[PDB]
């Protein structure tokens, strides 16, 4: 049984009243579960068969069903709540998990200041070459970040990071890492970082000379 | 209090068997249904399968049938879960789980229903990789970003603090990635006056490597 959740992200403040959806791609019953996920924590149940409050969670979390869809609604979000949320079929065997909805602190846009770093001459003693752009407190998280070397746009070479949303500005960073051979980072002159972002009226682009 | 204690976390390389634990306190572990779940690295839960300690009843998940025996000995509280040829692929946190029941006293449990105690997890990474400490290389420089790049090391993790401490804000550290090489990688920047123009301060426990690098 196929459990798909809605949405996948979700923004809002404290106070705000919340729902997420999760439906079944055929009849589950009420053999539904609702689960709390923090970065690095093990999961904790909400809600089991449906609507029933596990002992001890608040009861501004409930559960409703309608049909194959599910609803868990937070009456009044407050500062614990934000977190990934799965639900979970168990009326048949395999039990199955929604993929998930990440539930994030709003806050108003902001755009990413964007830094590149060439390699290091003693990292090139090395034989490799990685060149750095980082995307500094931005909101929100989705963001692009294209490589150009010698205008030349690179495809499977980089690898980025994203941090969680900042405890104090609840903003995101990134860091984008290019990774090239040495003998391929000698023969090119300009690299550079584009940066798209819905805070950027037009793509930011950080570049250096060799 | 009612809990589940799993074993620390291990690494491993791939063919290598292991058997990972999951004890349960303060309830009778014979008569609630435990189930096995897997998260991959920044992916959701995946149920693997459940047994019951009470007879050692057991249930897999297709996709785990044939590639882990789940166990318990109920003599101690303990379940447990057993590769005998561990994959790259088996990178994941594993979490053991209770189910629910209202009434532990009947003696028929039935299906096991939604898992209402969790372990803490065990980390399990899979890799042909040895223990290697990280190389660290400057990210040279009103405000100027600055860093430090900490390159092929394994296994996670790194720390990574600044001026021994002293220096907090502003300061990012990304989640590591793994490269194409087996080895992980990461970066950590902090943002500071242009005017000041700092040494970052690197632990890598597996290899009792620690590097005090200069960013000038």
């Amino acid at each position: 049984i196929q459990m798909t959740q809605s949405p996948s992200t979700l923004s809002a403040s404290v106070g705000d009243r919340v729902t997420i959806t999760c439906r079944a791609s055929q009849s589950i019953s009420y053999w539904l579960a609702w689960y709390q996920q923090k970065p690095g924590k093990a999961p904790k149940l909400l809600i089991y068969q449906a609507s029933s409050l596990e002992s001890g969670v608040p009861s501004r979390f409930s559960g409703s069903e309608s049909g194959t869809e599910f609803t868990l609604t937070i009456s009044s979000l407050q500062p614990d709540d934000f977190a990934t949320y799965y639900c979970q079929q168990y009326n048949s065997y395999p039990y199955t998990f929604g993929q998930g909805t990440k539930l994030e602190i709003k806050r108003t846009v902001a755009a990413p200041s964007v830094f590149i770093f060439p390699p290091s001459d003693e990292q090139l003693k090395s034989g490799t070459a990685s060149v750095v752009c980082l995307l500094n407190n931005f909101y929100p998280r989705e963001a692009k970040v294209q490589w150009k070397v010698d205008n030349a746009l690179q495809s499977g070479n980089s690898q980025e990071s994203v941090t969680e949303q900042d405890s104090k500005d609840s903003t995101y960073s990134l860091s984008s890492t290019l990774t090239l051979s040495k003998a391929d980072y000698e023969k090119h002159k300009v690299y550079a970082c584009e940066v798209t972002h819905q805070g950027l009226s037009s793509p930011v682009t950080k570049s250096f000379n060799r | 209090q009612v809990q589940l204690q799993q074993s620390g976390a291990e690494v491993k390389k791939p063919g290598e068997s292991l058997k990972i634990s999951c004890k349960g306190s303060g309830y009778s572990f014979t008569s609630y249904w435990i189930g096995w779940v897997r998260q991959m690295p920044g992916k959701g839960l995946e149920w693997m399968g459940i047994i019951y300690p009470g007879d050692s009843d057991t249930r897999y998940s297709p996709s785990f049938q044939g590639q882990v025996t789940i166990s318990a000995d109920k003599s101690i509280s303990t379940a447990y879960m057993q590769w005998s040829s561990l994959k790259a692929s088996d990178t994941a946190m594993y979490y053991c789980a209770r189910s629910f029941r209202d009434d532990p006293r009947i003696a028929v449990a039935g299906p096991a229903d939604a898992f209402d105690i969790w372990g803490q997890g065990t980390m399990v990474t899979v890799s042909s990789a040895s223990t290697k400490g990280p190389s660290v290389f400057p990210l040279a420089p009103p405000t100027a970003a600055l860093g430090c790049l900490v390159k092929d090391y394994f296994p996670e993790p790194v720390t990574v603090s600044w001026n021994s401490g002293a220096l907090t804000s502003g300061v990012h550290t990304f989640p590591a990635v793994l490269q194409s090489s087996g080895l992980y990688s990461l970066s950590s920047v902090v943002t500071v006056p242009s005017s000041s123009l700092y040494i970052c301060n690197v632990n890598h426990k597996p290899s009792n490597t620690k590097v005090d690098k200069r960013v000038e």
